[PDB]
Parts: structure tokens; sequence; C-alpha cells
């Protein structure tokens, strides 16, 4: 379970400082196949980001996993 | 592969994305 969002979080945040960024998200999106202006990868951001400084922790990425 | 996990957040991410495709 823990183990699997922990996981997850960690192919985000690819320099491993613990926040996963807008240009990782972008990178990673992009890598999936998407085609992203700066204003969707931003509102991507939105959707996690609780603080307001422009990147998700993992808390911010936990609450994100597991409310729907 | 995505590990199901990352699948779960690439959709979680995409929503307002993928609700204004829906729209479109
Ligand atoms: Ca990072
Ligand atoms: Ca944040």
């Amino acid at each position: 379970s823990e183990e699997e969002i922990r996981e997850a979080f960690r192919v985000f945040d690819k320099d491993g400082n613990g926040f996963i960024s807008a240009a990782e998200l972008r990178h990673v999106m992009t890598n999936l196949g998407e085609k992203l202006t700066d204003e969707e990868v931003d509102e991507m951001i939105r959707e996690a980001d609780i603080d307001g400084d422009g990147q998700v922790n993992y808390e911010e990425f936990v609450t994100m996993m597991t409310s729907k | 592969d995505v590990t199901r996990a990352t699948r779960v957040a690439y959709v979680k991410f995409m929503r307002k994305k993928m609700a204004a495709d829906e729209v479109s």
C-alpha cells in the first residue's frame, strides 16, 4: 500500500529532493505521450499543491492519491 | 512501465485536463 505510493512518488520526484516540481511533472507527462502547455502543467501542480509553494511534497501527494 | 500507483497519480494529475477534453 504505502510502499506503492512512496514508489509512485519517486517516479515523479526524479532528482529525489522530496518535492515534485513543474519541470519534473512536465518530464514525466511528456514521456507518457502528453503535449502540455506551461499552463496545463501548473494546473496539474495545483491538483495537489496545498501550501502553494508551486510543488508537490510527499504529504500533498498522499492526500491527492487517497481522496476521490 | 507505469507501476499502477503511478498510473493512478497520472489520472489524478490529469483531472482538469481530462474534464476540459471531455467538454471539447
Ligand atoms: Ca524533485
Ligand atoms: Ca507544495
